[PDB]
RNA sequence: UUCCGUUAACGAACGAGACCUCAGCCUGCUAACUAGCUAUGCGGAGCCAUCCCUCCGCAGCUAGCUUCUUAGAGGGACUAUGGCCGUUUAGGCCACGGAAGUUUGAGGCAAUAACAGGUCUGUCAUGCCCUUAGAUGUUCUGGGCCGCACGCGCGCUACACUGAUGUAUUCAACGAGUAUAUAGCCUUGGCCGACAGGCCCGGGUAAUCUUGGGAAAUUUCAUCGUGAUGGGGAUAGAUCAUUGCAAUUGUUGGUCUUCAACGAGGAAUGCCUAGUAAGCGCGAGUCAUCAGCUCGCGUUGACUACGUCCCUGCCCUUUGUACACACCG
RNA sequence: AAAAGACUUCA
């Protein structure tokens, strides 16, 4: 029913359809500017 | 000068050590090649037929300075500071290091001199005899560099 | 070093000798009859030495001065 | 001149064990509590009570090595489309305070767990 | 450039100098202890700034009556 | 003592002849002056004096840049260091001295800006304050060596010294001095 | 014993000195100090206070400056050496101001933002 | 240096070739021209009695010949005592007249 | 940095289930072994509304996305110390007028009627554009103070976001608020602070 | 709109300043073998050979030690002081002290309101419209963005001897190592390989191990000799490895061979005022692989101005306006 | 100071 495969390389996040993307939060360096403002990263809390 | 024998390693400037201590390993019984050297032993240039003044000698002795007071220093160290190797902007290239079996090589025969022993994880070791040879050598240096 | 030719026989034309270290004289001639190999396979890079647009993968976004012709005033 | 015979020798502790006796003679100290906050304020105050805690043991241990910072520093643009210039700077520096003792009895580590000062710190009792 | 007095530090020093007067001094180091104890400034730079500020004041007083302070 | 300056040579040996070039070179720091690398606030004070002095550490920093490309401070001081030994030889006096000459002869009165007013663009010349006429002068001995390392065997050390000799004696076979008299020729004229 | 360390301070870098007020040598490293920075005029600022001075024998210093190139070096040990003495010596009171110490600049290394190409300096174009 | 020409679309700019070739030299200083007597009698000694002390290199483009071609011959001659030679890190020196 | 990440992960799973959620506020401290998550809500009663099955839900979906051990852990009901501070009801209450509708305009200035009562000292409300289904023009309403950016750190910041869906236009949001300091006293307004003690004829006179 | 003062205006709030962040000065404060330095021994090396001297170990111990490192909490600058100038004020200029006189230096916040700026391609945010089994869904296979007669921008590398080459010197800082499977993510050490790389062990989810981040510029001893030069490294062809199932319009790297234009750039035009210009490397980011990129970071470091508004953009007055679609009027 | 001119519709 499915056929060949084979196709590994740059996986992708769930939070974005782009070809880059984060490990490191989950997110997309887009999506990060909004965890920027949050803080959301340890010892780090906010208005810098 | 018998005074000067066991300071003088120290406090000489290495560059003009270097080319002192060359001539006394010229005397040794080892300075055995085997044919690695053909393709292209080291940069560009240094395909070692011109060896014997300009390269080998002085390559040998650079490396037996540096052991004595930088000791457990192994074959990784050694590559990086005679080579360059730094990542290119793929427009400069100029040349390309080697290094690896080259050092391995040398300090090889300096083991079977009985100048080197291994520490296990540490890298190489200067002996209590390469010592000796490395200090008794530098007395007879002291007198041009001073 | 050497250089010596190997395979079984059965190719027709070319194969490489194993990179001509040998050199010289002979080497410069081949160098002529390379590119006369990927023509007569038929490969791309033999189809882009006919055009004589270089086929390395080279920019050409700008630059080809060099890659086919002079500059030349306008384009098409 | 010569002469010595060495091991450590002259009998025991170390900056690496803080060396005690009894409870079949203690060979086992080496605990590190280590404190990761996202405020450095309440970090420095939990060191101050786990200090508090070493004297009220027995034997009072060593105060706070704190330890290095650590950055994951993010300046992008996030976009314009063609921004070049007038990217914003969120950095974070993160510190890990580490307090070792002089004795980790059984009854430090009961007492250092179950009242623990941290609202946001997270101290963790850890591994040899 | 750089050095102007604002209009926080322009309110505060007056009122420091009008009720603390006997207390207060022409010294610049005493006087950083006394606005320890009528207000916490948080950062040290501020200390500093109104203490000088202050001193400046007291030797024109005593030397002439200023505009806006009065004893 | 023994006061360095490359260990070899003394600087209060210097007699500086025009009396208003003296004042602006200073030729004594603070304990003395001596040519050791350091760092120094010259700021931009301008009219009245503005800056003390050393000789070389203003020749050192002025050659790492013009002529462009590469340079350093300490690979300036080098070729420093060698050019002044030469100079020293060749005219069998102390070198700061030799350097001084070539400086007041090489140092136009006057200038020729570049302003443009009205319908027609003016030089009415404009101001020299003493340092810019020691700059100026090595500026113009700099091109001048660089000419001659680009296609020819010779060290631009040697270039620089040659030149330096020739400027401090009024001889127009140095790049600097030529310009010198040119810059002055028609700004004066043309007023 | 004798070994008395007072941190001058004074560009990127920081020597810890041992020093013994007795025999004449001079160390950087456990070598020479000439010999070690050979045909320098920077060696010169550091024999340039156990030359001016008329002290020669006054200080045998043990100097380590620790982690970061080879250029920067010199300066801090000079530094030091001068401070050492100055405590013992109200004389060699004026030898330390007037001989020139004491920068950290205080605009060591600045900040990169973005725009700059290297981070002061502006692109080409933008 | 010289500045340049000018594009072309095709065509880039150069302006200058260089002065040219003289002083092939190493070739010229084995053979007996200059071995025997040319360069000891006119180029070495003459330079130096002009001015007592001269350095090589200015030496070098006057009398149009490289540096290498007289590297030997310093040192022949300043056992002699008929040259002073010094050091350097570039590797200059000088050609000296007479000591006394 | 390892650990960092770990942290960051954390944060996320409040984000993910206080999206949208019609209550209020969830600040979380970790105890040994277990999650205290309390909920700072009015109603708060309805999302936990004790034994049940409904609190189970909350608690053992969490546990088996991210965290460790298989246990149970802890919620908790809290009132809510000033509703100004922090929330999503203060959202979502205007979101509960641009429903059935009023006036966009009048629904803006009773927020505001509100927070200020509370204390404050500034508040500014803030309704995205488009009134009438027009070209968007976010009109403000605002009285006192109110930082959200310039002056220091530690001005207690309320912000938030909504969406309300018309057949012709969306109209955002965003309540903001800068209120008062962590209710126990530390009140501390704009950064630097004046103080006098109260009058001089001395031998007891201090005063902060 | 920083202030004083005149004062039909008084007293507020907003922006900015202030603040916040970050870089400075403290053998001060408080500590630390998961960081160091000393002192002490020193098994260990060398020399006087003899104590000693000198070197050596991220342990040989100790420390009543904290200078660096690390990070908490302080004080430190307020243009202090003195003198000039000024309504004799707010101030500004200099001398001295001082680490710093300059909003402390450097950043971040940087508004009301405006713009049919840009983004529906960050987002199961979204109105409306279309489309929707012959999909404009989705999934799979293959190709594209790499196409080039030529215009433009950011860039890279040069034209050389302040340099290339070849030995030689050999010293870091900001960061980061996600379970990634049978050691796999960073990889030391040992073999083997000229190289690229392979392989076997081991440590490290980390102040510890990788990492003394032994990096490059630079520095020194030769070569060269001013030559399209061996500077420059273009274009091309063969060959071998690495990643990927696969490398082609050569993914990348190397080896062999080819040995370009370029001899300092015009019309024009940007950026810059002492840790800045210029040269120089690195880590992080995207990431299976691919960086001439970006973002931070160290390192080497000025000539010239500290003035003015000519050029230029905008702000406050007075003045003009037939403009308000606001001079692209 | 004389080198400075044009410039679509809904608006």
């Amino acid at each position: 029913s499915h056929p060949k495969n084979y196709g590994a390389g740059s996986r992708v996040c769930r939070v974005c359809g782009n070809s880059h993307g984060l490990i490191r939060k989950y997110g997309l360096m887009c999506c990060r500017q909004c965890f920027r403002s949050d803080a959301k990263d340890i010892g780090f809390i906010k208005y810098r | 000068m018998a005074d000067s024998t066991a300071r003088t390693v120290k406090d000489v400037n290495p560059h003009e050590f270097v080319k002192a201590y060359s001539a006394h390993l010229k005397r040794s019984g080892k300075m055995e090649l085997p044919e690695w050297v053909d393709i292209v032993k080291t940069a560009r240039f240094k395909e070692l037929p011109p060896y014997d003044p300009d390269w080998y000698y002085t390559r040998a002795a650079s490396i037996a300075r540096k052991i004595y007071l930088r000791q457990g220093i192994g074959v990784g160290g050694f590559q990086k500071i005679y080579g360059g190797r730094q990542r290119n902007g793929s427009r400069p290239p100029h040349f390309c290091k080697s290094s690896g079996a080259i050092s391995r090589n040398i300090l090889q025969q300096l083991q079977k001199m009985g100048i080197i022993d291994v520490d296990p994880k540490g890298g190489r070791l200067i002996t209590s005899q390469g010592r000796r040879d490395l200090d008794q050598v530098a007395g007879r240096v002291d007198v041009t560099i001073a | 070093f050497k250089v010596p030719d190997w395979f079984l026989n059965r190719k027709k034309d070319y194969k490489d000798g194993r990179f001509s270290q040998v050199v010289s004289n002979a080497v410069d001639m081949k160098l002529r009859d390379d590119l006369e190999r990927l023509k007569k396979i038929r490969n791309h890079r033999g189809l882009r030495h006919y055009w004589g647009v270089r086929v390395r993968g080279q920019h050409t976004k700008t630059t080809g001065r060099r890659g086919k012709t002079v500059g030349v005033s306008k384009k098409r | 001149m010569a002469a010595a015979d060495v091991a450590y020798a002259p009998p025991m502790k170390s900056g690496k064990i803080g060396f005690e006796s009894s409870q079949e003679v203690q060979h086992r100290i080496r605990i590190t509590l280590s404190s990761k906050s996202v405020k450095n304020l309440e970090k420095v105050c939990g060191d101050l009570v786990k200090g508090a805690k070493d004297k009220s043991l027995k034997v009072k241990g060593p105060v706070r090595m704190p330890t290095k910072v650590l950055h994951i520093t993010t300046r992008k643009s996030p976009c314009g489309e063609g921004t070049n210039t007038w990217d914003r700077f969120e950095m974070r520096v993160h510190k890990r305070v580490i307090d070792l003792v002089s004795s980790a009895d059984v009854v430090k580590q009961i007492t250092s767990i179950t009242i623990e000062p941290g609202v946001e710190v997270e101290v963790t009792i850890s591994d040899q | 450039m750089g050095r102007v007095r604002t209009k926080t530090v322009k309110k505060t020093s007056r009122q420091v100098i009008e009720k603390y007067y006997s207390r207060m001094t022409l010294d610049f180091h005493t006087n950083k202890k006394v606005l320890e104890e009528v207000s916490i400034l948080p950062s040290k730079r501020l200390r500093n700034k109104v203490a000088g500020f202050t001193t400046h004041l007291m030797r024109r007083i005593q030397r002439g009556p200023v505009r806006g302070i009065s004893l | 003592q023994v006061v360095k300056l490359f260990n070899c040579w003394s600087f209060e040996d210097v007699q500086v002849n025009d009396i208003s070039l003296a004042d602006y070179l200073a030729v004594s720091s603070t304990k003395h002056a001596t040519y050791l690398p350091h760092t120094a606030g010259r700021y931009s004070a301008k009219r009245f004096r503005k800056a003390q002095c050393p000789l070389v550490e203003r020749l050192t920093n002025s050659l790492m840049m013009h002529g462009r490309n590469n340079g350093k401070k300490i690979m300036a001081v080098r070729i420093v260091k060698h050019a002044m030994e030469i100079i020293h030889l060749l005219t069998d006096a102390n070198p700061i001295q030799v350097i001084v000459d070539a400086i007041i002869n090489s140092g136009p009165r006057e200038d020729a800006t570049r302003i443009g007013s009205a319908g027609a663009v003016r030089r009415q010349a404009v101001d020299i304050s003493p340092l810019r006429r020691v700059n100026q002068a090595i500026y113009l001995l700099t091109t001048g060596a660089r000419e001659s390392a680009f296609r020819n065997i010779k060290t631009i050390a040697e270039c620089l010294a040659d030149e330096l000799i020739n400027a401090a004696k009024g001889s127009s076979n140095s790049y600097a001095i030529k310009k010198k008299d040119e810059i002055e020729r028609v700004a004066k004229a043309n007023r | 014993a004798v070994s008395y360390c007072k941190p001058g301070r004074g560009l990127i870098k920081v020597n810890g000195v041992p020093i013994e007020l007795i025999r004449p040598e001079m160390l950087r490293l456990k070598a020479f100090e000439p010999i070690l920075l050979a045909g320098r005029s920077r060696f010169k600022d550091i024999d340039m206070r156990i030359r001016v001075r008329g002290g020669g024998k006054t200080s045998q210093i043990y100097a380590i400056r620790q982690a970061i190139a080879k250029a920067l070096v010199a300066y801090y040990q000079k530094y030091v050496d001068e401070a050492s003495k100055k405590e013992v010596k109200d004389i060699f009171a004026r030898y330390d101001r007037t001989l020139l110490v004491a920068d950290p600049r205080r605009c060591e290394p600045k900040k990169f933002g973005g725009r700059g190409a290297r981070a002061r300096f502006q692109k080409s174009y933008r | 240096p010289p500045p340049s020409s000018k594009p072309a679309k095709s065509g880039g700019g150069k302006q200058k070739k260089k002065k040219w070739s003289k002083g092939k030299q190493k070739e010229k200083v084995n053979n007996s021209v200059l071995f025997d007597k040319a360069t000891y009698d006119k180029l070495l000694s003459e330079v130096p009695k002009y001015k007592q002390i001269t350095p090589s290199v200015l030496s070098e483009r006057l009398r149009i010949n490289g540096s290498l071609a007289r590297q030997a011959i310093k040192d022949l001659e300043s056992r002699g005592a008929i040259r002073v030679v010094s050091v350097h890190s570039s590797q200059l020196i000088y050609t000296r007249a007479t000591n006394a | 940095v390892s650990d960092g990440v770990f942290y960051a992960e954390l944060n996320e799973m409040l984000t993910r289930e206080l999206a949208e959620d019609g209550y209020s506020g969830v600040e979380v401290r970790v105890t040994p072994m277990r999650t205290e998550i309390i909920i700072r809500a009015t109603r708060t009663q309805n999302v936990l509304g004790e034994k049940g099955r409904r609190i189970r839900e909350l608690t053992s979906v969490v546990q088996k996305r991210f965290n460790f051990l298989e246990n149970g852990v802890e919620l908790y009901a809290e009132k809510v110390v000033n509703r100004g501070l922090c929330a999503i009801a203060q959202a979502e209450s205007l979101r509960y007028k641009l429903l059935g509708g009023l006036a966009v305009r009048r629904a803006c200035y009773g927020v505001l009627r509100f927070v200020m009562e509370s204390g404050a000292k500034g508040c500014e409300v803030i309704v995205s554009g488009k009134l009438r289904a027009q070209r968007a023009k976010s009109m403000k309403f605002k009285d006192g103070y109110m930082i959200s950016s310039g002056q220091p750190v530690n001005e207690y910041i309320d912000a938030a976001v909504r969406h309300v869906l018309l057949r012709q236009g969306v109209l955002g949001i965003k309540v903001k608020i800068m209120l008062d300091w962590d209710p126990k006293g530390k009140l501390g307004p704009t950064t630097p602070l004046p103080d006098l003690v109260t009058i001089h004829p001395p031998k007891e006179e201090n005063e902060l």
